[PDB]
């Protein structure tokens, strides 16, 4: 019969390999008709200075517009003729491109990546159009609530840190950019080792590698001007931002604390703690006193409308915390439960709750990986963050080691008596003053 | 390395399995019952019944269901549509013996204590509202209401006047009459087949065969309009289409993908689609235009859907529609057709590629006949399609009677007859 | 009353016992200091305000 | 072991029902019971027709009380006449409480 | 009312000079005063709970 | 817009130890908090006496 | 809008005295509690005059 | 082949006590963003979008 | 659901002290009012121990 003693082992391992220019290729055969090659560049929004904040984001916008090999209309016509779904996204730390097509179509896609990697066309008129497209896109994203709130959360948490500025860049800075700044950004940031090719599904590794040699091998490897990035273990401020606009239907806030980095064991236990805190929404029929204790707190006298726990880890730091919508009159109460739950995990952590959290964590980490895109992105994100891969067997071997005492030690270590970053997009007014929150970070009974 | 083991049972229950070695076992149960089987007497019952999944039952208290499913770390879910209703649950391989027992308790023996139902009555408005946060839905549920006299016209979501008046007795009456075992089909995955032979055998003791099975859903040509203050008017117009299993239906699919049903390139203007390339040269850039194709056992629907500036609306849908007229003229190269056929092959393989949507596929076609149809065979079925069949499909669209639904300022949108 | 028995309650009480040692020490030392008890205080290395 | 002796248990029980005066004001046994959280939850459940009667029976009893009168002798509740309407609901609520408390200790 | 009578007993006993007849009745009245409020009452509360089939 | 905002510099008010945007605050935090808790701890002693 | 419901002092007199709901069927015994208050009011003032001479 | 995946069209809600109903088939989405103003309705007791079935550390 | 909001004594303390809004820019002069509130206590307590001999 099927069991974890067997079932964990049958998921195929990726085969890592190194090109002479230091680009690393990774692939995972999965007996699938379809596969998704991509390039998970380690460039992010934190690497820009204030002078050139919008370069990387801008590149993502105009990447598919044009290339030296062909006008971008031909490129899109080709990707569409193949039935391929090209896609791209950027992050404060991890930029990424990837393509989505059949394995039969696989080689034809891969060369295109190199094209898109090695020589995007940069027509000045195309830049001129993409500028106003961004300027409209900004106000189009202004309609969003949550994104604005995490943006305040980063701007609050880090302030003077390079990590703090938004990926989109300032609305003022965006029009000040020029093509030479973009090309300088290209030459100074896009190069192997930092490049990482990856694929999963129907791809055979050696085909992908032998093919990668013919296109990605043109990428420079020795640094131009011998430039080297200078990362720092950046500081975490305890500040808060509190935007208003009282006419908005709902308060919308996020609270966060310093977290263990993108490469530490402790994160795992924190995930379990998050699993204890539990997400909820009023749309769910599983409300009332049922479900997670914070989720149980969301509905009894009907507190939180909707919320979630999060841990946005970075290579240098991270952000443990919570995120919730509020009625104007309940913003205090929704807080009093939340911090209490943290306090409840700082002590009084029963083994069964930790077990349930481990189960939810296992189910999450396994359920996430279904499909080709999640595992390619996992390879793409994972290689950069950790190197290696992280086979699931390692994960559950590690999760089993987790204990309620461990959760108490670590949650007491990174949450108890801290000085949280706080963000609040209005109509806040009942939200407690920062001393009330900071006081609410520690019990006197303990 | 195994084909799914499709199997029928003397009870009339259908069963299937497809062994894998991914640790998340993920089973589904598919009842043929849907919103269409509702009539005027008990309309909106399905929308609550999908939310009654966590209520207490004869064999288990609701606290036991919720706390059990959560303590296991697995999760139940309830997909629903105008055709099928689809319970589903995900869990680790060693835990199924618990969770599936909940499923057996949810569908076969669901007592509805009335106060618990009354407690869930208010929630229907919230779920309906968050569902109506998405602009296309609010048009298209009105579109089905504008396109059918009868069965398919019935909304997935509860009507506002029924939010407080749904009763447990109507729930039972919908349950015994539509959760017939003959209608049911069970689809496992990582779970081994023989233990499914056991647990399904546990399902066999309940319920006789054949459901109430009424209605036919006649077509109609009526309009529905809303008139709002929103600048972004958005609307769809639709002709009748043969569905399904016909080469003609495949011709409508290949047709919508000639028209470009959706983007393949993020953050990129759709250079190849005829509709985007018609409207873009017709007016301002802010719009979105694409073909739509409903597909139901009694009947299918086909037609353009659009979002646009309120002033430009009559400039938009009078343009894209003309594009279809060009196909009626026989103006169609083989090449872009090959590109479209490739778009269906790639897109279908993509939608299948996820395990959950795969289970939706197997559970969708398990009921129509149950004989599983491998994707390569579907590729044979699309490769079979000729250009002339496509021209016949567009010809049926242009020559057919049309319905329309709309939502926005509506100052400039054409009425359905003029279209 | 009967419900309070239970293994997690045992785990919880075991989690909160040291805090009870601490507050118990607080109340005990505080009580002795406030009343300046002669019998307990003299034993101390330095506090000899009493004669 | 109860049998014919159970017919004797009743003789005492009937005597008691008479000794308790509530019937005298026309109250059923169930109307009488003290309202803890569990009872209040049980009351919410009761079908509307059942619930209303209970309200009236109580209102009359309180009303009878200020006067200090005792309901007319024919109108006194008979011992075998009584419904025990609240029992299924109260037992259900108590069972739910015991189940949640049992889950909460483990 | 038995307990109230016991209270009157305590008062009349407390109104009187020490002697065996008074002290005995004082012992009995005191012990009865505690037994009625600790032991006796809950038990007959249970018996009354069972007479009405609870 | 949703990105145009940025926090004005607070370096003038900040404690000397954490002024730089390089060193980790995780070690210094025990010192920063420890000083003030020491202050409150002495004050409680005075009030108690 | 009666003057009693607007005045912050009168609201206390309004709730604590004039308009708090009470059971209809209350008997003589419930009077005694109020009497205690009155007794206190009597035990004070009367005794206060004794303080003027004692 | 009636499935929304096999034939893009009307959404099939996944609404439930334990999960959000987001899924469905096109029905145009995201593509409208390149064209100006896809403003989207705001806070009519709105749920957060996406639904994090795609969790990450 | 904080307990301050539940128990009525904790409610009134939650009003008069812990939670009631005040202008932020209040100066040192308003403090004198509270000081008067303090002084009275002293004038009682201290005075209470003078009445025991006077
Ligand atoms: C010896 C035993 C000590 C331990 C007792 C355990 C009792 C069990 C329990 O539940 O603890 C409650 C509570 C625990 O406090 P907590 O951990 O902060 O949790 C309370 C909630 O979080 C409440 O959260 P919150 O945010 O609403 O907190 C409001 C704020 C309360 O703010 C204030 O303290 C108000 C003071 C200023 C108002 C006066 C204005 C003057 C003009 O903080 C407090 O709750 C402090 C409580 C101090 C007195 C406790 C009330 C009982 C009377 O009891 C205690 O305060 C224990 C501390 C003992 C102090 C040392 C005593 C030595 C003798
Ligand atoms: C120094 C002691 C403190 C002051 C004396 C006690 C305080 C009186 C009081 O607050 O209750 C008034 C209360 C007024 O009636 P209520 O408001 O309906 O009280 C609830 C009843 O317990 C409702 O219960 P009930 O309807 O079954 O009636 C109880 C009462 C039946 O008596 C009554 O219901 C009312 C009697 C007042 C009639 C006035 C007669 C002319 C003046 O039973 C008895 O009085 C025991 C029978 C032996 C007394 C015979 C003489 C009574 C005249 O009267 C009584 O219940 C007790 C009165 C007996 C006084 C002692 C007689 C010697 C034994
Ligand atoms: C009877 C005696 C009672 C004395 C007052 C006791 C409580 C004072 C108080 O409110 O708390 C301290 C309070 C703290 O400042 P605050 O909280 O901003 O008070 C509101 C200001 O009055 C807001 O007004 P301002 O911001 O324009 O500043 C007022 C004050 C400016 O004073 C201050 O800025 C605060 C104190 C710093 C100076 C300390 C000098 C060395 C001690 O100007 C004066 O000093 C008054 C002019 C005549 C005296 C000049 C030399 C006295 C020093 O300082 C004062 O209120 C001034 C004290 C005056 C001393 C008596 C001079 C004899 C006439
Ligand atoms: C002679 C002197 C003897 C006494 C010794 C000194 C006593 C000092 C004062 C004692 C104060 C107790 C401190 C404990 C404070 C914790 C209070 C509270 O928070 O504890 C709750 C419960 O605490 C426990 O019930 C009690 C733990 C401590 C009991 C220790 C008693 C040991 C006595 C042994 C006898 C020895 C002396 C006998 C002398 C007669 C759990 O908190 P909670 O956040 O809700 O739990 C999570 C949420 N849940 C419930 C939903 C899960
Ligand atoms: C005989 C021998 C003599 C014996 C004398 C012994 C004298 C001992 C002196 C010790 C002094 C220590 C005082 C400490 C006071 C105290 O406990 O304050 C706690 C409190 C907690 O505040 P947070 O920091 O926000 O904590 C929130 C964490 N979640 O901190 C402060 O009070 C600091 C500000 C001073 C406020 C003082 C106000 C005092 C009034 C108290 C009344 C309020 C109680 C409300 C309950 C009312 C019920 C009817
Ligand atoms: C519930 C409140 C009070 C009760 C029960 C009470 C009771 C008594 C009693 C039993 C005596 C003994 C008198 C005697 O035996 O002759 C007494 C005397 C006295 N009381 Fe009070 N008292 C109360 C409140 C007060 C108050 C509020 C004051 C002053 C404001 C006060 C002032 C006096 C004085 C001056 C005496 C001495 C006079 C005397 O002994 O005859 N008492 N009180
Ligand atoms: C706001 C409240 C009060 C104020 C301002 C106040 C003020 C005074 C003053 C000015 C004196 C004159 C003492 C002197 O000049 O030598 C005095 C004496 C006295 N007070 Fe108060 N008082 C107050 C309340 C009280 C209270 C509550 C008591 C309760 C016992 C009390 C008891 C006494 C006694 C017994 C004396 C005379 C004993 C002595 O002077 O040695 N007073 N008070």
């Amino acid at each position: 019969t099927a069991t974890f003693a067997q079932a964990l082992q049958f998921v195929p391992e990726t085969q890592v390999s190194l090109l002479d220019n230091g680009l690393r290729v990774a692939s995972e055969q999965s007996s699938q008709p379809t596969c998704t090659v991509g390039v998970w560049i380690d460039v992010g929004s934190r690497f820009e200075t204030e002078k050139n904040n919008g370069a990387g984001y801008f590149l993502e916008h105009l990447a598919f517009k044009g290339t030296k090999n062909r006008p971008g209309s031909a490129l899109e016509k080709e990707v569409e003729s193949m039935g391929a779904h090209l896609n791209a996204y950027s992050t404060r730390e991890h930029t990424a491109y990837y393509i989505k097509a059949l394995s039969k179509d696989l080689p034809k896609a891969v060369e295109l990546l190199g094209d898109i990697v090695q020589n995007c066309s940069l027509e000045d008129s195309q830049i001129e159009k993409e500028r106003d497209v961004i300027l409209r896109e900004m106000q189009e994203n202004d309609a969003s609530m949550r994104d604005v709130v995490f943006n305040y959360l980063h701007a609050t948490a880090f302030q003077g840190t390079p990590l703090a500025q938004a990926v989109e860049g300032p609305s003022e800075n965006v029009r000040k950019l020029s093509r030479a700044d973009l090309t300088e950004y290209l030459s100074t940031h896009y190069k192997a080792p930092r490049m990482v090719l990856a694929a999963a599904g129907g791809v055979e590794h050696q085909q992908l590698l032998d093919l990668a040699q013919k296109h990605l091998g043109g990428i420079p490897w020795t640094y131009a001007e011998d430039a080297v990035p200078t990362l720092t273990p950046c500081r975490f401020t305890g500040s808060e931002i509190r935007h208003r606009d009282d006419a908005l239907p709902f308060a919308h806030v996020a609270i966060a604390v310093e977290g263990p980095g993108w490469a530490s064991p402790d994160n795992v236990a924190l995930q379990v703690a998050n699993a204890i805190i539990g997400h909820y929404d009023c749309t769910y029929g599983g409300g009332v006193h049922l479900s997670s204790p914070l989720a149980s707190g969301a509905v009894a006298n009907k507190l939180c409308q909707s919320f979630q726990t999060f841990s946005i880890c970075y290579a240098e730091t991270g952000l443990l915390g919570a995120h919730f919508v509020c009625d104007r009159m309940k913003i205090d109460d929704m807080m009093f439960v939340l911090q209490g739950q943290w306090m409840r995990l700082c002590t009084s952590a029963t083994e069964s709750e930790v077990a349930r959290g481990k189960n939810i964590l296992r189910n999450a980490l396994v359920s996430h990986l279904d499909g080709t895109t999640p595992v390619c992105e996992d390879i793409g994100r994972s290689l950069l963050t950790y190197g290696r891969r992280i086979p699931l067997a390692e994960w559950e071997s590690r999760i089993a080691e987790v204990d309620a005492s461990v959760v108490r030690e670590i949650c007491s270590k990174y949450i108890y008596d801290q000085c949280p970053a706080v963000a609040g997009y209005g109509p806040i007014e009942q939200l407690p003053d920062y001393n009330r929150i900071r006081s609410g970070m520690f019990w006197l009974r303990f | 390395p195994q084909d799914l083991e499709f199997t029928k049972l003397p009870n009339g229950l259908v069963i299937a399995s497809l062994e894998n070695y991914s640790p998340v076992s993920r089973i589904g149960l598919f009842i043929k019952a849907g919103s269409r089987y509702e009539d005027f007497s008990n309309l909106g019952t399905t929308h609550l019944l999908r939310l009654t999944s966590s209520l207490t039952t004869k064999g288990a208290s609701s606290f036991k269901i919720t706390r059990g499913i959560e303590a296991v770390g697995g999760k139940l879910s309830v997909t629903a549509t105008r055709e099928n209703m689809a319970y589903t649950v995900e869990c680790l391989r060693g835990d199924v013996d618990i969770l599936m027992e909940f499923l057996l308790n949810v569908t076969t023996a669901p007592e509805f204590r009335r106060w618990e139902v009354a407690d869930l009555q208010p929630q229907l408005k919230i779920d309906k509202a968050v569902a109506f946060q998405n602009p296309q839905t609010h048009v298209i549920e009105n579109l089905h209401a504008a396109a059918y006299r009868n069965a398919l016209a019935n909304p997935l979501y509860c009507p506002d006047y029924r939010i407080g008046k749904v009763t447990s007795e109507e729930l039972h009456y919908f349950v015994q009459n539509h959760f017939t075992s003959a209608r049911m089909a069970l689809i496992g995955l990582g779970v081994s087949h023989p233990v499914l032979k056991q647990v399904a055998e546990q399902f066999l003791n309940m319920r006789g065969g054949l459901g109430l099975s009424g209605a036919k859903a006649n077509y109609r040509g009526g309009e529905i309009r809303e008139q709002n203050g929103d600048s972004l008017v958005h609307a769809a117009f639709v002709a009748e289409s043969a569905v399904a299993g016909s080469a003609e239906a495949n011709a409508f699919s290949v047709l919508q993908h000639v028209l470009g049903a959706g983007p393949h390139v993020k953050r990129g203007s759709n250079t190849t689609s005829h509709l985007h390339q018609a409207v873009a040269k017709a007016t301002q850039q802010p719009f979105d235009v694409s073909a739509f194709n409903a597909s139901y056992s009694d009947s299918g629907l086909f037609g353009i859907y659009t979002i646009s500036q309120a002033t430009a609306a009559g400039d938009v849908i009078k343009a894209a529609y003309n594009q279809v007229k060009t196909i009626a003229q026989g103006n169609l190269s083989n090449t872009d057709v090959q590109a479209a056929k490739n778009k269906l092959k790639a897109g279908y393989l993509m939608s299948v590629e996820s395990s959950e949507c795969f289970l939706e596929e197997v559970g969708s076609q398990a009921l129509v006949a149950g004989s599983y149809m491998p994707p390569s065979t579907v590729l044979q079925q699309i490769d079979s399609v000729a250009n002339a069949d496509i021209i016949n499909a567009a010809k049926k669209f242009v020559s057919g009677q049309k319905s329309m639904a709309a939502s926005g300022n509506l100052g400039h949108t054409p009425f359905v007859d003029e279209l | 009353v009967t419900r309070f028995l239970g293994p997690r309650y045992r785990e919880l009480v075991k989690n909160w016992v040291p805090t009870a040692y601490t507050w118990g020490a607080v109340g005990a030392v505080g009580l002795v200091w406030a009343t300046d008890w002669r019998l307990i205080l003299d034993w101390v290395p330095y506090i000899n305000g009493k004669f | 072991a109860v049998s014919a002796s159970g017919k004797w248990l009743d003789g005492i029980r009937k005597w008691y029902y008479n000794a308790a005066g509530f019937n005298k004001l026309g109250l059923m046994r169930d109307d009488t019971i003290y309202e803890d959280e569990d009872v209040k939850e049980a009351i919410r459940r009761l079908p509307e027709n059942l619930y209303n009667d209970r309200m009236f029976r109580i209102k009359r009893a309180l009303d009878l009380n200020l006067k200090h009168q005792i309901l007319p002798k024919e109108q006194w509740t008979k011992y075998e006449e009584e419904n025990f309407y609240l029992e299924p609901y109260l037992k259900e609520v108590i069972r739910e409480r015991k189940e949640r408390e049992e889950w909460a200790k483990k | 009312w038995l307990l109230a009578a016991d209270l009157l007993i305590l008062t009349w006993i407390g109104g009187q000079p020490v002697s065996y007849p008074f002290t005995i009745i004082g012992q009995v009245a005191s012990v009865l005063y505690f037994t009625t409020i600790l032991i006796l009452m809950p038990t007959i509360s249970l018996i009354e709970n069972k007479m009405l089939k609870w | 817009s949703h990105t145009d905002i940025k926090v004005p510099d607070f370096s003038e008010y900040r404690r000397l130890e954490v002024l730089d945007s390089t060193k980790s605050s995780r070690e210094s935090s025990e010192a920063r908090k420890g000083f003030s808790y020491l202050v409150t701890g002495v004050t409680t002693v005075g009030v108690a006496y | 809008t009666p003057m009693r419901k607007t005045n912050p002092l009168m609201k206390l007199i309004n709730h604590s005295f004039i308009d708090l709901p009470t059971p209809s069927n209350i008997s003589a015994w419930w009077n005694f509690g109020s009497l205690l208050g009155a007794c206190l009011i009597l035990q004070i003032t009367t005794g206060l005059f004794l303080a003027m001479h004692y | 082949m009636l499935s929304v995946a096999s034939r893009s069209g009307p959404f099939a809600p996944v609404l439930s006590a334990t999960s959000r109903g987001v899924a469905g088939a096109l029905r145009p989405l995201v593509q409208a963003t390149v064209p100006a103003t896809p403003e989207q309705p705001v806070l009519d007791l709105k749920r957060p979008f996406l639904s994090r079935e795609s969790l990450s550390g």
